[PDB]
DNA sequence: GCCCTTCCGGGTCCCC
DNA sequence: CGGGGACCCGGAAGGG
């Protein structure tokens, strides 16, 4: 039933991307989820956070590698928001932060 | 936005200061040298779940970017590639406002 | 189809 | 000189 993020690992990264997350979260099936990150505004960026079906650990964690952001130009930390969402299925899960660094 | 690819790997490495010993740019446009090309092709590895993966084999990853507006080699210098694909739109910055950033010595 | 990974046969260097 | 041993080049097969 409803997706639930209970901890993160970590709640920042460089901008680049690949830093390496261990979410916890509630049952979840390997080959039906995807961790989204996104940023909600017209211009309504969408990424999706880097792991396969062995990475996600008995049902109930995820350890995932967060994409890049859409530029690297910012001088001040940004902050973008994350859902878990089923492939199939449509609903997603109540959205942590998550926040990008530059160099 | 999936499983990263090698010209995203490399760029990821590319603009981080603490990769710079093993993988860095040449302070020419989007030209970049891997400077130890066994440790670029380890970490590639890592990431991509390839415990026997060497430069022989990852510059086959390089070779089939040729033809698709990606990278292409720089004739006649060791280890060296040439992004030719638009960075300037992916990551924000110029060449030189990179190179600035990430100290490079040209 | 895509993107490599794994091979390979062939080419040019340089160095022992 | 003759060989190995690096980089390189792309074709072919195959996986996920």
């Amino acid at each position: 039933s409803n997706l639930k993020i209970s901890r993160m690992d970590k709640t920042a990264g460089s901008v680049r991307g690949g830093d390496e997350v261990y979410l916890l979260c509630d049952k979840v099936q390997k080959d039906d989820i995807e961790v989204r990150f996104y940023e909600d505004d017209e211009n309504g960026w969408q990424a999706f956070g880097d792991f396969s079906p062995t990475d996600v650990h008995k049902q109930y964690a995820i350890v995932f590698r967060t994409p890049p952001y859409h530029k690297m130009k910012i001088e001040r930390p940004v902050t973008v928001f994350l859902q878990l969402k089923r492939k199939r299925g449509g609903d997603v899960s109540d959205s942590k932060q998550f926040t990008y660094y530059p160099l | 936005s999936g499983p990263i690819q090698l010209w995203q790997f490399l760029l990821e490495l590319l603009t981080d200061k603490s990769c710079q010993s093993f993988i860095s740019w040449t302070g020419d446009g989007w030209e970049f040298k891997l400077s130890d090309p066994d440790e670029v092709a380890r970490r590639w590895g890592k990431r991509k779940n390839k415990p026997k993966m060497n430069y022989e084999k990852l510059s086959r990853g390089l070779r089939y970017y040729y033809d698709k507006n990606i990278i292409h080699k720089t004739a006649g210098k060791r280890y060296v590639y040439r992004f030719v694909c638009d960075l300037q739109s992916l990551l924000g910055y110029t060449p030189e406002e990179l190179h600035a950033m990430l100290d490079v010595k040209p």
